[PDB]
């Protein structure tokens, strides 16, 4: 023991738990304006994946190679993750689940190419051993889709010379202001939809225009849709995170303290007591 | 930490009070006393302090009586109807001599090893100190003076040891007095000087202390300092705040900038008033820059050059009112216009 | 006063004082110190003082005792062997009284142990875990309050919220002494009064009425007649 | 409404002027009042040196 | 030049106040100088005085 | 010492030591951060500290009547390989209350087959 | 006191405690949650006070013996001087160990051209 | 009293014995007074360097616990300074 080291260290613990009271104060601020951005991102990305479902059941229909089921050989993912700690295990737990699913591949022996969005993903893919096509980190707090096209470009040519079969998205789902999941999902080759041909409402413009051109301008826009969408709802679960992590480390700063100060206690005690006993019985 | 200079800029600041001023100076190097009382003569006036004097080659006899020595000093002017001003530098010191001389003596030892009745020492030494009622003093003095009530008032001085106040002199000397002005050293060493604490530091006396300017305006710098203590932690890794609490946390840190002044220059009631007016009417709130030191230092000269007779209104009187509250805006307001 | 035939009350400014001015005889007499110094005879010389505050089968002395912890230590031997002694412990409270309410007393952390179904009444107890559990969540319901916001709270949790700030203002009393201090003329609440308005209010009574209809009203059937007013 | 234009543009620039006279009025002030508590301050540290 | 008023009238403004700040800090450095040289005038009095 | 002990022996004790020691620096960060904001090497040591404490536990025959756990007696060979096939990371792949009371390390296979 | 010291003098030894009475709170909070948890002003006075604290730093010629490196006196005037530089920001780009063991800031900017 | 007195100290830890680092030697809360004087000329010119890197790599390590990514000269240091450890 030793009552001046002790007492500073309980100072120091003093001061972190204070710290981290304020940072989950940053932490749940930021959430508000993370969701309501969310919020605005939400009806056009829904609007643009119900305009693509009826499109994977029109008539008068011709071939695109986004629409159809073509084999798989190798897989692409878009891999969200924070460029910051103290946000728990989100980015660990995301990054276990890409990796049980390319294990599956790897079974298969099918390979993966891999494209981030976070320094916390370059840093743990490029360690691990995935190879990192396209990577860009340090978005801010105010994310853009400007900046995250490019990678999304790689990806895009990636599939359109050839190479890239199938395309998949990774993120984790802001399902509560406590509570969130990560979820791998199916991005480029056009998914399932429930229906039949609606044959008639209004004008078919598609010839007024050439149709091929403008359906690859419209499925370029319905990707990048998506991918901000997803990065956008990883940001809201982040601050989220955050927070939750934050109160934990108050809580148990809080702990710490009411055990150091016994201890210290203790030892003011006992010296206090040895030190009288030796004047005590120094008189003789 | 400025112990020493807050007592003797008591004192000085005593030059033309009907308060007469003692300071003790108990196991004090006598070139430090040697460079006070020059200080006193040259700062100010030393014809109205006695000094006593116990150097720490002197017995420890003197020492531990020196203080007690200066007690019926100030308790002659207490009891004939006229105020005073006492300022007991280390006590500890004083404790360390009464150590020593009871050792010496065979008598049994106590916590420190200081004798059993070392709380009887500071109590009997400090309970003198007090202000006395009109029939004490007149039966007393026979009736040389019939209305008056005289006091003294006690401002000792401790010295703890990295800070701790649980030692067994400290906590005696504590709760002997009422109030303690607590001199914390990282304040000191931060440049924020002097360095007292709020929230440790507490008067028992109240508000009933202060004249009614001082405490009109006065009021709203314990809060406002109170929010900004637990508001600035926050401040140094936050942004993107509520404007309410970014208000309140600069604010605070302004008005901690205000709290802070030369240490020879002591400052007249109206002057401390209508700086206090001028933080807490919100002059201060455009002006939230590093100037305001130059920026007090500006208004006082201004002020002393064109509005000097409300200054010697609220000198004469302390007290306040609507017609003093609107002068004061239209001095800040004028004020305003100039560097 | 008790061998009158009465119920006294003796009030004793600090008993820390009495234990070291024990200690200080102690010491001048030269007897061996024990612990972290105090003197040899601490427990003794404390039960005497504590075993005369008793009732007897006629009159009593009830006491109220100022107690200081040395070093914020509640191990400390002083405030350990004052413990021991104590039925029932009062804290004030700076942040009960800068919100008005008077007394300023702290529900949370003010014990007592006649607070035990057996000993003071089933209803009497029931009533006090209730309204002690209740205003416990309201004060981590205002943590996540101030942190998220109102927006957050459900249908239950904000009557919970509602019922516990006028139960917060019910505590509140004007004291005889108080007519000076607020004008209003003070009230003495019974036992069996007190019981059935704090019962009132956590089982759904009164929540038609404005929480300020509860501060310094006395009794419940008088919060209702300020209510009528209000 | 250009004519208002230039009337408000000639009245401004008038009133910069005064503004500036009464402002470089007071600094002169300012200036005297230093130099002559300068000379007062002096001569009273001086008398008190003597008679110490 | 409505607008080019406006910002004539704030320059001038601006202007004229630092053209007083510079009389004001001279000002400051003329005090200085002459409670300096007033001291030493009366030190070296008191020592000579003294002295003999 | 190697001289009298054997240089396989000495090394599996040392390893011990240093994973341990490791650990409990580690433990340090973990109470006030949790477990999160570690490095993946720091957590593959945590993970094989814990096991090794586990393991470090046997169930007595003149302790049988306070648990009910019939006892064991654990052989220097079999200890030394058990230590040295958790510290190389062999048993990676089974839970932690595996290695808590049992004997030798096939016993916490055979355990481990249970849950 | 800036009465007994040159007034500038006065000033540079406050703001040169000041600093590093900050840089001390700052110590543990940046050792638990992180350098980049700072704001830019914040990483600002790190860099600052971790040249202030080099530059305090100097040679002895009766430190000889120990360190093998020559002695070095600096006058006062250039102290100020090289304080009231690095506080003032005129050597901000400058690394670390540029102003570590060396004399008066002349001697810093040549040791800097050196690196 | 015997640390006042001697011309030097060599400190042996628990931590450090522990930890494998035998002999459990830290650098920082040892030295020689004695110093370069008390060494053969290369020893001397060798050792010179030894101690300052030790002392200085043992704070950067404290220093960046945490940071994944880092300046490659404190980089170069921490290593160095894990090299000669
Ligand atoms: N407001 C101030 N501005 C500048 N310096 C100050 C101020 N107040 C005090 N000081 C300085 O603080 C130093 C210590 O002052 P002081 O002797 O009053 O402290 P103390 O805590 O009583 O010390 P000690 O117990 O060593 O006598 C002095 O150098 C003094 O000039
Ligand atoms: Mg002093």
């Amino acid at each position: 023991a030793g009552a001046k080291d002790i007492r500073s260290k309980i100072a120091s613990v003093q001061n972190t738990q204070k710290i981290t009271k304020a940072m989950e104060m940053v932490a749940a601020s930021k959430m508000r304006k993370s969701q309501d951005r969310m919020a605005a991102s939400r009806p056009y990305a829904e609007t643009m994946r119900k305009v693509i479902g009826h499109l994977a059941h029109g008539n008068l229909e011709y071939k695109h190679p986004y629409l159809e089921d073509r084999d798989v050989k190798r897989v692409g993912y878009l891999v969200v993750s924070t460029d910051r700690g103290l946000a728990g295990g989100l980015n660990i737990n995301l990054f276990k689940k890409l990796l049980a699913e390319m294990k599956t591949w790897t079974d298969k022996g099918v390979q993966a190419d891999l494209a981030m969005i976070g320094s916390k993903g370059v840093s743990f893919f490029n360690s691990v051993g995935g190879n990192v096509v396209a990577q860009v980190t340090g978005m801010g707090d105010n994310p853009s889709l400007s900046e995250l096209i490019g990678p999304v470009k790689v990806m895009l040519q990636a599939y359109d010379e050839g190479r890239l079969d199938k395309l998949y998205i990774v993120s984790n789902k802001f399902i509560n202001t406590m509570s969130q999941v990560p979820t791998i999902s199916q991005l480029l080759p056009l998914p399932a939809s429930d229906d039949d041909d609606l044959k008639h409402k209004s004008w078919d413009y598609l010839y007024e225009p050439d149709p091929k051109a403008l359906l690859d301008t419209l499925l370029r826009r319905y990707v990048e849709s998506q991918v901000y969408q997803g990065v956008v709802e990883n940001l809201a679960s982040e601050q989220a995170a955050r927070m939750v992590a934050m109160k934990a480390a108050t809580d148990n700063g809080g702990s710490l303290i009411k055990e150091l100060q016994l201890v210290y206690n203790k030892a003011r005690q006992a010296s206090i007591t040895q030190e009288l006993t030796e004047i005590v019985s120094g008189a003789a | 930490t400025g112990k020493t200079a807050l007592a003797i800029d008591a004192i000085i600041n005593q030059r033309d009070s009907g308060i007469k001023a003692i300071y003790v100076a108990i196991g004090q190097k006598a070139s430090t006393i040697s460079n006070v009382v020059r200080k006193l003569e040259e700062h100010g006036a030393l014809a109205n302090t006695i000094v006593v004097v116990a150097t720490a080659s002197e017995s420890a006899a003197l020492q531990y009586l020196a203080p007690y020595a200066g007690a019926a000093m100030g308790e002659y002017f207490r009891d004939r109807g006229e105020d005073a001003l006492i300022i007991y530098d280390d006590l500890s010191k004083q404790a360390v001599a009464y150590r020593q001389i009871s050792l010496l003596l065979r008598r049994p030892p106590g916590r420190e090893a200081f004798p059993g009745d070392v709380f009887y020492l500071h109590s009997r030494l400090l309970e003198r100190a007090a202000r006395v009622n009109a029939e004490y003093v007149e039966a007393f003095t026979k009736g040389e003076v019939k209305g008056k009530t005289g006091s003294l008032t006690a401002l000792p001085i401790i010295e703890t040891q990295a800070g701790d106040v649980s030692a067994f002199v400290p906590t005696n000397v504590i709760s002997i007095t009422d109030g303690q002005i607590f001199l914390e050293t990282n304040l000191f060493n931060a440049g924020i000087r002097p360095a007292v604490n709020p929230g440790i530091s507490v008067s028992r006396v109240g508000g009933a202390a202060q004249t009614k300017i001082m405490k009109k305006l006065s009021g709203g710098i314990r809060t406002a300092l109170a929010q900004y203590r637990e508001l600035a932690a926050f401040s140094q890794f936050a942004s993107d705040l509520d404007d309410a609490t970014r208000n309140q946390l600069d604010h605070g840190q302004k008005v901690t900038e205000l709290l802070k002044q030369k240490q020879y220059a002591p400052m007249s009631v109206a002057q401390q008033s209508l700086v206090l007016f001028a933080a807490e009417r919100g002059y201060l709130a455009d002006v939230e820059l590093s100037k305001i030191g130059s920026f007090e230092a500006a208004l006082l000269a201004y002020v002393d050059r064109d509005h000097a007779p409300l200054m010697q209104e609220i000198n004469q009187t302390g007290g306040y009112n609507d017609e003093i509250e609107g002068k004061l805006k239209g001095i800040l307001d004028s004020f305003k216009a100039t560097q | 006063f008790r061998d009158e035939g009465r119920d006294v009350l003796l009030f004793v400014d600090n008993i820390y004082r009495y234990t070291l001015a024990g200690t200080e005889v102690s010491a001048l007499l030269g007897r061996m110190p024990s612990a972290v110094g105090y003197q040899p005879t601490l427990a003794e010389e404390m039960g005497v003082l504590q075993e005369r505050i008793t009732s007897t089968k006629t009159g009593s002395i009830t006491s109220v005792q100022a107690v200081y912890v040395p070093a914020d230590d509640l191990t400390d031997p002083s405030p350990a062997t004052t413990f021991a002694h104590l039925d029932a412990t009062v804290v004030l409270s700076r942040q009960i009284a800068s919100l008005g309410i008077y007394p300023a007393v702290d529900p949370l952390d003010s014990t007592s142990r006649q607070l035990d179904p057996l000993v003071v009444g089933q209803e009497h107890y029931d009533t006090a875990r209730g309204v002690q559990s209740i205003l416990q969540r309201y004060q981590e319901l205002k943590d996540i309050i101030a942190i998220l916001g109102m927006d957050e709270l459900s249908e239950e949790d904000k009557l919970v919220v509602a019922r516990a700030r006028k139960i917060q203002r019910f505590l509140s009393q004007p004291f005889f002494v108080a007519e000076v201090f607020t004008g209003s003329p003070g009230k003495y609440v019974s036992l069996k009064d007190t019981i059935r308005g704090f019962k009132g209010i956590m089982e759904g009574e009164y929540d038609h009425l404005p929480e300020q209809a509860f501060y310094m009203v006395g009794s419940i059937e008088e919060a209702v007649e300020k209510a009528k007013k209000l | 409404d250009l004519d208002l234009a230039k009337a408000s543009a000639t009245d401004q620039l008038k009133k910069a002027k005064a503004e500036a006279q009464v402002i470089i009025e007071q600094a002169n002030k300012r200036r005297s009042q230093i130099l002559d508590e300068a000379k007062a301050e002096a001569e009273q540290e001086r008398t008190k040196i003597v008679a110490q």
